[PDB]
């Protein structure tokens, strides 16, 4: 199973927020599991992704892997 | 390539000028990052549409694919950017493109709620009973994600 945001991003059908996180060094999920709406906001990545982008990083943390 | 290198970086960057004189000195179009994300990829996904114009007269690949199957126009679609979606069509872009969870331009446009897209890609020939991995149609991501005007316009198409 791949963790990476690249996947997580194709997953939830936000591959084009992709360049929003790879410009800060984001590459796996591990290090974006922590982050709030307003984290996402600061990427600026568009508002219309922030909330299922957000339930994504939430449905992570609910798996407690 | 650097010049190629140089032009991803404009086009993520927005600044028109800069590509145009990028491409005058021999840039590749079809540049891609570690991703596969061309250019046009790119200038679609952050919005720049006179860059996606500019690399589409200078040659750029309108169907190039990353590395996880998306083309140019289901990123343009998703983020709401409808002018860089017409002029992706316009230039031959395959607007029943999947990608590997099976998405079209059609489902993306319906998950984040673009009305005015969906109505151009039904007009070019979008196919409203496409389904993704999932089962799904675009109808059903509309319900989904509640974007009712485009519940309206998909629902027994």
């Amino acid at each position: 199973t791949d963790c990476s945001i690249v996947s997580f991003l194709a997953r939830l059908g936000c591959s084009s927020c992709l360049d929003y996180f790879t410009t800060q060094g984001l590459t796996t999920i591990y290090q974006i599991e922590h982050y709030s709406m307003d984290d996402l906001a600061s990427l600026k990545i568009p508002e219309q992704f922030r909330h299922a982008i957000w339930k994504g990083i939430l449905d992570h943390r609910q798996l407690h892997e | 390539s650097d010049l190629g290198k140089k032009l991803l970086e404009a086009a993520r960057a927005g600044q028109d000028d800069e590509v145009r004189i990028l491409m005058a000195n021999g840039a590749d179009v079809n540049a891609q990052d570690q991703y596969g994300w061309t250019p046009l990829h790119l200038a679609a996904a952050r919005g720049h549409l006179e860059i996606v114009e500019v690399l589409l007269k200078t040659g750029a690949d309108v169907n190039a694919v990353d590395k996880h199957g998306n083309t140019p126009l289901p990123l343009a679609a998703s983020v709401g950017h409808l002018e860089i979606v017409e002029v992706l069509l316009k230039a031959g872009a395959d607007v029943n493109a999947q990608d590997q969870f099976g998405r079209t331009p059609l489902h993306l446009a319906a998950m984040w709620g673009h009305l005015e897209i969906v109505e151009v890609l039904l007009k070019h020939g979008a196919d409203v009973n496409a389904q993704d991995k999932f089962g799904k149609t675009a109808f059903d991501i509309s319900i989904d994600n509640g974007n009712e005007d485009i519940v309206e316009v998909l629902q027994k198409a």
